[PDB]
């Protein structure tokens, strides 16, 4: 999935925010790994994607 | 004359009082009441606290 750059902090257990509550929620007992990286050349265009 | 019997009651009530008011110490945690730690702090280290 694709989110805003500032919301990589929001992808964490027990987080509070807008997309965490309404778009995607991570359990507090989550086990695994999280990867985040810029996709401006892919998911961003000057005209707006 | 009979302080030897009063010693038993004094020690018992005194130990009970020490135990009950020992519930107030925070042991280094942020708060001594759990609902405070649960509402005003993030679960992932709320578990540890």
């Amino acid at each position: 999935f694709v989110i805003r750059g500032d919301e990589v902090r929001q992808i964490a257990p027990g987080q509070t925010g807008n997309i965490a509550d309404y778009n995607y929620k991570l359990p507090d007992d989550f086990t695994g790994c999280v990867i985040a990286w810029n996709s401006n050349k892919l998911d961003s265009k000057v005209s707006g994607n | 004359a009979l302080g030897k019997l009063q010693d038993v009651v004094n020690h018992n009530a005194q130990a009970l009082n020490t135990l009950v008011k020992q519930l107030s110490s925070k042991f280094g945690a942020i708060s001594s009441v759990l609902n405070d730690i649960f509402s005003r702090l993030d679960p992932p280290e709320a578990e540890v606290q």
